[PDB]
């Protein structure tokens, strides 16, 4: 079988000099790959032709610092002076015949992890319900959380002081530049939000809790 | 010695 | 410059086809290969096929049955076509064409095989709370209760761009929920008009939503 075998995630400090390793089957170790970059959800983003001597050819908008290097089966793919910008799920392709046919494949791709970045604290906006959406007697609390870094939040609701888990409705983290962003919605009848003195949505990062509060008042 | 196939033309 | 451009309907029942059309400009299809690939939710990417400039094929082994990729040169089209989805297909679909030395892709077809009805969703502006002063002012929209993804959201029909965060959709009971935000200085708003505009292909649905001081 015609196999390229990647570690699922590799971690590296701020500016220092990564390789990761793409190792083809024994059979294939003459072979030449292509390496790729990509973000969550998105395309991906081709980033060099590597050949068994290896020698490279660079594809458009990577930067010097990606170079890379052979080894027998295993490809190598160097960064120096890492970057949180080089943060990405990094992948290898291989194309052959097999069987008069022509065939490619994929890696099951590496993430990269950028260790000492800054850290951020998120930014809360919160919003009552629309008086359009009070109309039609319903209520949705809204929670919006950015600009953070590192990915890890967990949200809570209250109502009255008291915490509520009953219509919340919490997203994972995802990325936006180098921070991350999350939002956090509360399912409400109109007379449940009427009913009450306050909401509040509160964030906690890094063992800080951030809050703020919506009232019907 | 073989190199496998590439997916340009 | 080169555009690959993919169209075609992304909600699929299952056992029905998906069909898509990737549309290139700024370059002739009779020079370069097409492939089609895919990529599910944290499951890697998959090599689907590939025509070749001449028009000849290949398929990946596990979809040769119910896969078939052909072109229009005149057009400058490919379609691809699969038959038979199952739950496990899901995924976003990509044209690319590789080149010495790099590859451009399509933009990705969102696919969901689902047996569930669409639904539009309810499109809600978000003024800020009452006594909200600073120098900027941060303005919202609500997208509630639909299906499936995607939807496309913009403010002022794309003229303003600057400071939008959209917040990926939560799912919940089955239906999907986005919101996002606009960031502009006090002085812009409510002196000058903004306005969410919502679009959700498979209901066929467009909506604007002007932002009006609570
Ligand atoms: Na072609």
């Amino acid at each position: 079988q015609l196999v390229l075998t990647q570690s699922s995630s590799a971690s590296f400090s701020l500016g220092a000099s990564a390789k990761l390793t793409c190792t083809l089957s024994s059979q294939h170790s003459t072979y030449t790959i292509d390496w790729y970059q990509q973000q969550p959800l998105k395309p991906p983003k081709y980033v060099m032709e590597l050949r068994r001597d290896g020698s490279h050819n660079t594809g458009d908008g990577i930067p010097d610092r990606f170079s890379g290097s052979s080894s027998g089966a295993d490809r190598y793919l160097s960064i120096s002076n890492i970057q949180p910008e080089d943060e990405a799920i990094y992948i290898c392709g291989v194309g052959d015949t097999i069987k008069e046919q022509f065939v490619y494949v994929f890696g099951g791709g590496t993430k990269v992890t950028v260790l000492g970045q800054p850290k951020s604290t998120p930014t809360l906006t919160v919003f009552p319900p629309s008086s359009e959406e009070l109309k039609e007697n319903k209520a949705t609390l809204v929670c919006l959380i950015s600009n953070f870094s590192p990915s890890g939040v967990t949200v809570a609701w209250k109502a009255n002081g008291t915490p509520i888990t009953q219509g919340v409705d919490t997203s994972n983290p995802t990325k936006e530049g180098n921070k991350f962003m999350a939002s956090s919605f509360l399912h409400l009848t109109s007379d449940q939000w009427r009913s009450h003195n306050s909401f509040t949505c509160q964030v906690t990062h890094e063992g800080d809790t951030v809050e703020k509060s919506l009232s019907p008042a | 010695v073989q190199t496998g196939r590439r997916p340009y033309e | 410059q080169v555009q690959l451009k993919q169209s075609g309907p992304g909600l699929v029942q299952p056992s029905q086809s998906l069909s898509i059309t990737c549309t290139v400009s700024g370059l002739s299809l009779t020079s370069y290969g097409v492939h089609w690939v895919r990529q599910s939710p944290g499951k890697g990417l998959e090599w689907l096929g590939v025509i070749w400039s001449g028009g000849n094929t290949d398929y990946n082994a596990a979809f040769i049955s119910r896969l078939s990729i052909s072109k229009d040169n005149s057009k400058n089209q490919v379609f691809f076509k699969m038959n038979s989805l199952r739950a496990d297909d899901t995924a976003i679909y990509y044209c690319a064409i590789y080149y010495r030395y790099g590859a451009y892709w399509g933009q990705g077809t969102l696919v969901t095989v689902s047996a569930a009805k669409t639904t539009a969703p309810s499109v809600y502006p978000l003024a800020p709370v009452c006594g909200d002063t600073g120098s900027s002012v941060t303005l919202g929209c609500l997208v509630k209760g639909y299906f499936p993804k995607p939807v496309t959201l913009t403010w002022n029909s794309g003229s303003l761009s600057s400071g939008v965060h959209t917040f990926p959709a939560v799912l919940q009971s089955d239906l999907y929920t986005l919101s996002s935000s606009v960031t502009v200085t006090s002085s812009t708003w409510p002196s000058q008009s903004i306005t969410c505009n919502v679009a959700h292909p498979a209901s066929s649905t467009k909506v604007d939503k002007k932002i009006e001081p609570r």
